[PDB]
Order: structure tokens, then C-alpha cells, then sequence
């Protein structure tokens, strides 16, 4: 039902 | 308006991704401060697409979050990055 | 180690706030990239304090999020800001 | 059970 996500600004 | 939408990572219907970009455009036209921009976007997605959304707006950040399937988008609009996701 | 912890806004037990600062110190000692720092912190709070945590690490961002009572902290450690909160 | 919070970097 869920996922984990990583984000990083340029 | 003038700002370039660049979607970086999305787990979200294309209709909703377009909404996200629309919301953030309205937010940027209305507000200059990142927390206010994030609040506008969060509140409108809570209304339009059900609670509970979370929004981060900035030029420098990394994140690690857990979202519900099909309810995640990370994108640039102009020089600002926007993380918007549903959890809870 | 060398970094100054400045807690800005917290809805969290002081024990857990100290844990947060400890975790972020370990993260900064281990990792240089903000997403990796955020991941370390998120994963360790998911383990230590139950899922589901979310962590943002950066020098420039505003946010608007919804958290569970007593499970929110926003703080600086050195020049980096850390938002860490539980929702879901 | 929940609250909303705003944060902004200096």
C-alpha cells in the first residue's frame, strides 16, 4: 500500500 | 505562466500530476515564502484529493519519506523543488 | 561532535528530541548527501520509535505537514535543517 | 490525534 522514496535537489 | 515544470519522480496519475503543477503554479503566483507555498499546495490537495498530504518546497533539501501508492510527486517548478505526497 | 543543535519547533518528548539530535549527528558523521542523511534518520526512527517517519534535510526549504501528536521535531544541526515527523 | 505544522529555513 506504501513505498519509501528519496529525493534530492540538484 | 513563465515557470518550467520538470517532473523528477512521480508515482501518480497524469491527471493528478497536472493538478500538482497547477497548484504549485497558483501557489508561486500568490506566495513568495516557501512554507506558505507548501501550505497552499498541501491544503488544496487535502481538499481535492483527500487527506493527508505533505508538501516541502525549497531550493536545497533531500528527503526520505513513505507515501501511499500512486500519491507521490517530486518536481521542479522554475528554480524551486516541490515534494508532495500522501501519507495518513 | 562539533555541530550545534538548535531545536526550532518540537512536539515530542525531550528523550526523543535528544534521540533525534543523536541520530542526525550520526547521519552527518556518516553521510554528506542530504537524501542519505534523511534516509538514515528516517530508518532509525522507524526502528526505534515505530513507523512511519518522514525526514527532510536541507539548507533551504519550507514545509507544511501533518504529524501525529508528540511526534514532530524541526531542528538545525550545524547549518543543516532537519524536519522529522511521524504520520502513518 | 494529529496537528499540521509549517517550517521555514532561516
Amino acid at each position: 500500500a506504501t513505498s519509501a522514496k528519496a529525493t534530492q535537489t540538484d | 505562466s513563465d515557470r518550467k515544470a520538470v517532473i523528477k519522480n512521480a508515482d501518480m496519475s497524469e491527471e493528478m500530476q497536472q493538478d500538482a503543477v497547477d497548484c504549485a503554479t497558483q501557489a508561486l503566483e500568490k506566495y513568495n515564502i516557501e512554507k506558505d507555498i507548501a501550505a497552499y499546495i498541501k491544503k488544496e490537495f487535502d481538499k481535492k484529493y483527500n487527506p493527508t498530504w505533505h508538501c516541502i518546497v525549497g531550493r536545497n533539501f533531500g528527503s526520505y519519506v513513505t507515501h501511499e501508492t500512486r500519491h507521490f510527486i517530486y518536481f521542479y517548478l522554475g528554480q524551486v523543488a516541490i515534494l508532495l505526497f500522501k501519507e495518513g
